[PDB]
């Protein structure tokens, strides 16, 4: 009957839900737990070439504690 | 213009962009707007001819915030130089042309 | 350079797909399935000839609509303008002229193809 | 009428395209000018401070907004929040 | 990084080099599909995705036309185009050499600046705007709707007149 | 002032427009030779186009010619009834009730009634095999391919009144002139009782799928228009002219059997 | 060990190439119609990996069912050769394997094999769609047993 | 639906882009002094270190207008390394 | 920008040295003519854009509605030279020279 | 760690088109009343590793009467171009964001076209011409309405960035306010990504595997591979722009599993389609789609132009 097609989808459906999720967890790696912080504008970039300048090179972490 | 139909009438049809430093779209600037206002404030009244002989200074300064051509040279002398000086030494580069410094 | 990592990848998946598609199928071409098809016959003629369209019209119209739809495309900033009401005219005049070209047009038999 | 009326009535049985664009051309540009809401288009888009506002300096005059944002003075929108 | 636009200027050069020697009309599209491309990243290496892309739309559907004529009026038994001949195949690898030659000549002559190869890279956006919203193109091009709408009323009119001007030539 | 390199130029017309008829176009020979699925496997239909609409057309039908009316010369008159099948290789039984009667016509014969009424049974079951394999492969060619799929499982059990009652399934030399060979078994008829009172249900369930869309509404109508009076000049006599107005049929007309 | 290794690539090359062989759109007789009933919801082709492609260069296996002609025959071998070469094919019919009836006409071939070589024979006038069906079976594996690695390493 | 929350998305904005207005002056504050000693930080480089070659002036610019140029990338780290170099030029371009 | 220019006026004057010699063919000319153009969209656009002169950002749109408005006009005269002759070579219209 | 996202990317996409290529000849079939595949894996499941496996041997026939420069790019360009347009594609945070993501999406659609041109081109042959010529006339019918039916949705949006939409569906999906956009979205999906009942380009009944039929199996897999790879993306964009399913940022793998939900469906939808219409005879398309389609877009233009303006629904840019 029809419910030999669900394989064909079921399997398909743990295909694209990977490109999905894999990309937020490959993400919050790299990024330290946050999101890619994406720059649409020349402002979010300053602000990250900023805080790319206020700890070691890597720019997903230090804020206050210092003064 | 010739059948100058748009100062009879007033209205801008297009004569308010021009040039460089005319009505941005919201309010930015165009890389020279203190030098274009400083060359064309001085050559009105004035026109032509004589906006080609003592209206230099202004135009010769225009010429280089917009070519920025003797800003190449007297940063290609310094390579020059420096890619001279060393290879055959007598120069070693800081930590902060090198690479580390301390970011601000 | 983000996006050099992805896409210099997809061309090496379809370049290493096909060097081996060409070099691991045991080939053996001869003379008579290299030449063309036509349907188990040999073809009269030449597979390179003038083929005479007959959209030639709408192919243009096309060519003029595409600057129209480029055109078009900077709505969604100049929504963000402070007038909004010669944005507001002038997009009426623009879409309004278009279909007056395109309502001209199809009365005078442009999409029609020629028959 | 009946000479005109009723002919919009096989062009919306038959032809039932053109009718909704030639309405909806219309019915578009003559929205606006019969809305309460229009005016605020031009208002709401002007409100956004995308470039900075510079400060004029005290000279003894313009009593508006003094050198306190939260002053009751000025363009103090609350037309957007409860709109 | 710094030899990047130097690399698309040359290969865009190219692609209008081949698009000069008049192969078939095939040859040549193809010729601006890829100068078209390349124009895309050039006007996009100077900021601005927005002006690139137009004519990697314009130019798409435009030479899709192209296409469509050319296989029914210009294209002939053979085409003839590149590997075909040593005419062309002379002034293709001619012209290249050509410009190894020409860029190299006065890069010596380093006075008038015309190609800095030591100099390179450093020089390509000029102050731009760091601190700063709201700045893209396609606001530029949206001012087709506040302060020059003559720009936006008199394209359009081509664009009614060409539809009009068109099928009186096709008639 | 004329010089050796102008005395060729003879002068221009008067009203600026000169003569050069050249008929210079050719038109692209195309043919659909016998492997596109168009043509039911044998035919070549050679073309001369101009783009792709169509301004002459010329069928070499031929490619499947074998020789069965040469023979016939040199087989009995049951020794070539099963020639008749293979003509119309979609509906057998209505062959094999035309050569069955020119044969009993020559002897002056009537088969028995029993015989007559089975003869018009498969004589109009053969019309279902059929238009079926009409109204669905001129839907493949179309693009609609399910109620293709849809009757041939309905097509095969009409396959089996035949293998049920002759032995092969489709080639069945069963409706010979000695009337009809052999008599059904006890549990046919009511087979097709439980098959015909279904099959019109089918048609519902593919007559809904094709008689009101826009496509297939869009895609046959207004094609072939082939008027009335020059149907007959051609010769048509099947179903191209009463599918123009023509009332004719030999059932009503010419009633055989 | 080289052999066996060869010889489990040999039998993994075949399962691609008899599971998914891709029939040509053939037709010309009666017997083409035993095919539609093939490709039917009785004795489904698909369900076995076949496919019907109508181009010899998109083709696995031609399947000639009807009388050859003489005419014809260009039409066959001009198509048999025009796909690539893992090419089978499978004579349907009496017509195709040695021109049943026909045999003695005049523009008939007294067989397929004739002009294209074939890998298999299925017999019947009109064969049953159960077996052509039992022939693209067995020629399904009449290639199973066929050793075109092993045969390269003892070479 | 698509009334009352496209209106919510622009006073959401304005909370957005007046939280920016509150911090122009410390990035501006921020970015006068760091372009300013990059620039002084590459005359010394240019003063005695470098620069004994005949007549030329250090600090030497190339304008009669005596106002204040921003300074631009080709200047501004223009003799750092080409990362530095390569990150406005293609920084923000290239996908942050 | 001081290295595109060069290159990219040196790409114009190809195309304008490639529409001043023909080669039998009336339709790469017209082709030859839409690089041409489009060197100037790049040579134009970058002038506002390192400059930042967004004022003039309409224009490279305007340049380029007549560039295929001309394109328009250009394909649709071969139909015409195809219709009288079929063949698009440019040597073959010479007739007005009488 | 970026190569491993693309890793995970690509793979599984690639996995999912074979596996559309079996879903594509079994749901047809259960409405043809016949079974697909069910015997090379359990229920079909290994049927496209023979088929990609079975092509990878035979003889990519490299014809007599070609230009094999341009017939080995088309396939490189066109499994290139629909396999490139899921870079920016956002399961809610995308690989590579993009302000205008979405004229990404219309150019390289556009070339999707050049490797059925130069393909057909290439190859010497009556039958690929016209298949060649099929998609001119075609992408001319559609591509004007691609953008407008893509505009004016993306008007009563900002940005042309996917992204932003994820946050104009943050209530709400834009079926409700634009479905008769999504209407001619759907059959706009459906010109682009050829695979249709209007196909005219593959035609196997008129121009018998069409822009294909000199191709033999290796090149020829790169088409299947790029055309049910694109049947995927212009119904996940049906997923993004009209159907807009759940972020909550906290658990983002609920926006991706709703995703899923519909996206099926809208893969599953063009299913029924092939199974159940037939073609367009290549006149009533371009006579179906600027005068059927074409004023009813600029109609809706127009009302999406003065929907915010009459009342004050202006997207922001963020
Ligand atoms: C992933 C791709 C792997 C493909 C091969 C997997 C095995 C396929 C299969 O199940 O059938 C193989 C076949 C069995 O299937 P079969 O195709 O021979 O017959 C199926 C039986 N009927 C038709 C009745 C339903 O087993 C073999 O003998 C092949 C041996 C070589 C495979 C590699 C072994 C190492
Ligand atoms: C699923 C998507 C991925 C697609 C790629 C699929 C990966 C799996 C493919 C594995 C199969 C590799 C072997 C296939 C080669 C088949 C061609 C062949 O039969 O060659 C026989 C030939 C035999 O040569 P021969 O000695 O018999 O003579 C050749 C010419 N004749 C026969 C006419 C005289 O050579 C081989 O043995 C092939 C070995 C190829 C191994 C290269 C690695
Ligand atoms: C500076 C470096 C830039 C390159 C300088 C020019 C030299 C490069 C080679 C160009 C000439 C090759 C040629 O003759 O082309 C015709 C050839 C003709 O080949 P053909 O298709 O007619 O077949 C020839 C058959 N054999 C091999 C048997 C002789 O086809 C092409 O190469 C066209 C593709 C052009 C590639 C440029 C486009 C980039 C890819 C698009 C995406
Ligand atoms: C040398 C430069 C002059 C141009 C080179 C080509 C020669 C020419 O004049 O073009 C003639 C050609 C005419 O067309 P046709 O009738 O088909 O010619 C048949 C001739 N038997 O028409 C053409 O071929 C079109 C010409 C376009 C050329 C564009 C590319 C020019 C690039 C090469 C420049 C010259 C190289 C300089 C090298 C300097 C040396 C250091
Ligand atoms: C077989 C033939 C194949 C050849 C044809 C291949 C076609 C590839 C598909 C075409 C690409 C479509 C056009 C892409 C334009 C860039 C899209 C864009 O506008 O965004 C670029 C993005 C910056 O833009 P944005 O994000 O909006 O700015 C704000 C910062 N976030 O970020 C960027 O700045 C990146 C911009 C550059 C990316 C261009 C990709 C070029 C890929 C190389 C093509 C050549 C192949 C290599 C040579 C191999 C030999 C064939
Ligand atoms: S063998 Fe029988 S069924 Fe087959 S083609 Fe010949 S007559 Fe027809």
């Amino acid at each position: 009957m029809w419910f030999e097609i669900l394989p064909g989808l079921a399997i398909m459906g743990v295909c694209l839900v990977i490109p999905g999720v894999s990309t937020a967890y490959i993400h919050k790696f790299t990024n330290g737990g946050k999101e890619k912080r994406v720059a649409r504008v020349q402002y979010q970039w300053y602000l990250m070439e900023r805080d790319r300048r206020i700890s070691g090179v890597n720019r997903y972490y230090v804020s206050k504690g210092l003064e | 213009p010739f059948l100058d139909i748009q100062k009879k009438l007033g209205i801008s049809l297009d004569r308010h962009f021009m040039f460089l430093s005319a009505e941005q779209p919201y309010k930015n600037a165009a890389r020279c707007h203190a030098f274009e206002k400083e060359w064309i404030e001085c050559a009105h009244g004035i026109g032509g001819t004589r906006a080609k002989k003592e209206c230099k200074i202004e135009f010769d300064d225009f010429e280089e915030c917009l070519l920025r051509y003797k800003t190449m040279r007297r940063m290609h002398d310094i390579k020059k130089q420096r890619e001279k000086l060393m290879k055959e030494g007598k120069y070693t580069p800081p930590p902060h042309h090198s690479g580390r410094e301390e970011p601000r | 350079m983000n996006l050099y990592t992805v896409i210099f990848i997809n061309i090496l998946l379809s370049l290493t797909l096909i060097l081996v598609a060409f070099w691991l199928p045991q080939m053996n071409l001869y003379s008579e399935k290299a030449n063309p098809y036509e349907c188990g016959f040999d073809p009269t003629s030449s597979a390179r000839l003038p083929f005479s369209m007959k959209f030639f019209l709408v192919a243009i119209t096309f060519l003029l609509f595409d600057l129209e739809i480029a055109l078009l495309l900077p709505l969604p900033w100049a929504i963000q303008t402070i007038k909004t009401s010669t944005m507001m005219i002038m997009a009426f005049i623009l879409v309004t002229i278009l279909s007056l070209g395109l309502a001209y047009e199809w009365t005078q038999k442009g999409l029609e193809w020629t028959e | 009428a009946g000479r005109i009326s009723a002919f919009l009535k096989n062009a919306w049985a038959k032809e039932p395209v053109l009718v909704v664009s030639f309405s909806v051309w219309g019915l578009a540009i003559i929205m606006p000018m019969i809305s309460p809401y229009t005016k605020y288009a031009s208002m709401i888009n002007k409100a956004t401070p995308y470039n900075y506002p510079v400060p004029v300096r005290d000279d003894g005059n313009m009593p508006d907004v003094p050198s306190h944002p939260q002053d009751p003075l000025g363009p103090s929108l609350d037309w957007l929040k409860n709109l | 990084m710094n030899n990047y636009i130097f690399v698309l200027s040359s290969l865009f050069l190219v692609g209008c080099l081949g698009l000069a020697l008049k192969p078939s009309p095939i040859y040549g599209g193809l010729g601006l599909i890829v100068s078209g491309f390349v124009g895309c990243l050039m006007v996009l290496g100077f900021g601005g995705s927005f002006l690139g892309l137009m004519v990697f739309l314009i130019y798409l559907g435009g030479m899709l036309v192209v296409f469509g004529y050319t296989t029914a009026m210009a294209t002939e038994e053979y085409p003839e185009t590149w590997g075909s001949n040593w005419l062309i195949l002379g002034f293709l690898v001619l012209g290249v050499i050509m410009e190894v030659f020409l860029i190299c000549v006065l890069n010596y002559y380093d006075e008038v600046g015309v190609i800095n190869l030591d100099g390179l890279g450093d020089w390509l956006m000029y102050e731009v705007d760091d601190v700063g919203v709201m700045l893209e193109g396609g606001i530029g091009v949206a001012a087709m709707y506040s302060c020059a709408t003559w720009m936006m009323v008199v394209a359009g009119w081509s664009l009614f007149a060409g539809i009009f001007i068109i099928i009186e030539i096709t008639r | 002032y004329p010089s050796k390199e102008t005395a060729h130029w003879k002068p221009p017309p008067w009203n600026d427009v000169d003569i050069l008829k050249e008929k210079a176009v050719t038109n692209m020979t195309l043919n659909f030779g016998p492997q596109h699925p168009a043509a039911h496997g044998v035919l070549r239909l050679v073309l001369e186009l101009s783009g792709e609409m169509v301004r002459k057309c010329d069928p070499h039908i031929g490619l499947l010619h074998r020789g069965t009316e040469k023979l016939i010369e040199y087989k009995t008159y049951l020794q070539a009834l099963p020639y008749f099948d293979r003509l119309d290789y979609v509906s057998m039984m209505c062959n094999e009730q035309a050569y069955s009667i020119a044969v009993e016509k020559l002897l002056n014969i009537q088969p028995p009634p029993r015989a007559q009424w089975i003869r018009v049974l498969f004589g109009e079951i053969t019309r279902i095999l059929n238009h079926i394999m009409a109204v669905t492969t001129h839907a493949l060619d179309i693009g609609a391919m399910t109620p293709f799929f849809w009757m041939f499982e309905e097509r095969e059990k009409m396959f089996e009144f035949y293998e049920r009652v002759s032995g092969a399934r489709m080639h069945a030399a069963y409706i010979r002139p000695g009337g009809v060979h052999q008599d059904l078994p006890l549990g046919l008829l009511d087979d097709i009782y439980e098959f015909s009172k279904n099959f019109s249900l089918r048609i519902d369930e593919v007559e809904e799928m094709l008689t009101n869309n826009r496509i297939w509404r869009n895609r046959t109508v207004d094609i072939g228009v082939v008027t009335a009076e020059d149907a007959l000049n051609y010769g048509f006599s099947g179903v191209m002219l009463r599918g123009s107005g023509i009332q004719w049929d030999l059932r009503k007309t010419q009633p055989y059997d | 060990r080289a052999e066996y290794v060869v010889t489990k690539l040999d039998d993994l090359i075949n399962w691609a190439r008899r599971s998914s062989l891709w029939p040509m759109t053939f037709g010309l007789a009666c017997c083409a119609v035993e095919m539609m009933h093939m490709a039917a919801p009785r004795y489904d082709m698909d369900r076995f990996g076949v496919v019907f492609r109508a181009s010899p260069r998109q083709a696995d296996v031609m399947i000639v069912a009807g009388t050859l002609t003489n005419k014809m025959a260009p039409a066959l071998r001009k198509v048999y050769d025009q796909m690539p070469e893992p090419r089978y094919v499978v004579s349907m019919g009496s017509c195709a394997n040695g021109g049943g009836y026909y045999h003695y006409s005049y523009s008939v071939v007294r067989g397929c094999d004739r002009i294209v070589p074939v890998d298999i024979y299925v017999p019947g006038c009109p064969p049953t769609a159960e077996a052509l069906l039992y022939g693209i079976l067995q020629l399904q594996r009449k290639i199973k047993r066929e050793q075109k690695l092993k045969i390269w390493y003892r070479r | 639906r698509m009334m009352r929350w496209n209106q919510e998305r622009r006073r959401l904005l304005i909370e957005d882009l007046e939280a920016r207005i509150a911090l122009m002056p410390l990035f501006q504050a921020e970015k006068d002094r760091r372009t300013l000693q990059i620039l002084r930080e590459n005359l010394e480089e240019e003063a005695i270190i470098m620069k004994d070659v005949p007549n030329w002036k250090v600090g030497e610019s190339v304008f009669h207008t005596t106002r204040w140029v921003p300074p631009l990338i080709g200047e501004m780290y223009g003799l750092r390394t080409k990362e530095e170099m390569s990150n406005a030029n293609f920084g923000f371009t290239w996908y942050t | 920008m001081p290295s595109t220019f060069f290159n990219l006026t040196m790409a114009f004057s190809l195309s304008l040295l490639g529409t001043l010699m023909f080669r039998s063919h009336l339709m790469s000319t017209l082709l030859c003519l839409e690089g041409m153009v489009l060197s100037l969209f790049i040579m134009t656009s970058v002038t506002s854009l390192n400059s930042n002169s967004m004022s003039s950002m309409p224009i490279p749109i305007t340049i380029l509605v007549f560039a295929a408005c001309e394109a328009a006009v250009g394909l649709a005269l071969l139909v015409k030279v195809s219709n009288t002759y079929g063949t698009d070579y440019v040597q073959n219209l010479n007739l007005l020279q009488c | 760690m970026f190569f491993i996202n693309i890793l995970t990317l690509l793979v599984p996409i690639l996995i999912a088109m074979a596996f559309l290529t079996l879903v594509e000849r079994k749901i047809l079939g259960y409405m043809q009343l016949r079974k697909g595949p069910n015997i090379v894996g359990p229920y079909g499941i290994l049927q496209p590793f023979a088929d990609a496996m079975k092509l990878f041997m035979k003889e990519p026939m490299r014809p007599l009467t070609t230009s094999m420069s341009l017939f080995i790019i088309a396939p490189t360009l066109s499994l290139t171009l629909a396999l490139s347009l899921w870079v920016p594609l956002p399961m809610p945070h995308p690989l590579i964001n993009l302000n205008l993501g979405i004229l990404f999406i219309l150019a390289t659609s556009s070339l999707s076209v050049y490797s059925i041109l130069w393909s057909g081109w290439a190859s010497n042959s009556k039958y690929s011409l016209f298949g060649a010529l099929r998609a001119v006339a075609q992408t001319i019918s559609y591509e004007v309405t691609m953008a407008i039916i893509l505009l004016s949705v993306l008007l009563m949006n900002g940005s042309y960035s996917l992204q932003t939409l994820i946050t104009t569906q943050e209530h709400m999906w834009l079926l409700l306010p634009a479905w008769p956009m999504a209407m001619m979205w759907f059959i706009s999906t459906l010109a682009e990504t050829n695979r249709a009942p209007f196909d005219l380009t593959e035609g196997e009944s008129e121009l018998v595997s069409g822009f294909n039929v000199e191709y033999a199996a290796g090149p020829f897999a790169l088409f299947f591979m790029a055309e049910y790879t694109n049947i995927i993306l212009m119904n996940a964009l049906t997923t993004i722009i009209f159907l807009g399913p759940l972020y909550y940022i906290n658990l983002p793998e609920l926006y991706s599993t709703n995703f899923m939900m519909e996206a099926l469906l809208l893969s599953s939808t063009f299913l029924w389609i092939r199974a159940s219409y037939p073609r367009f005879r290549y006149d009533q398309l371009m006579h179906l789609l600027w005068k059927n389609f074409l004023p009813l877009t600029l109609a809706l233009c127009m009302w999406h132009i003065s929907l915010p303006i009459f009342t004050a629904g202006v997207p922001p840019y963020m």
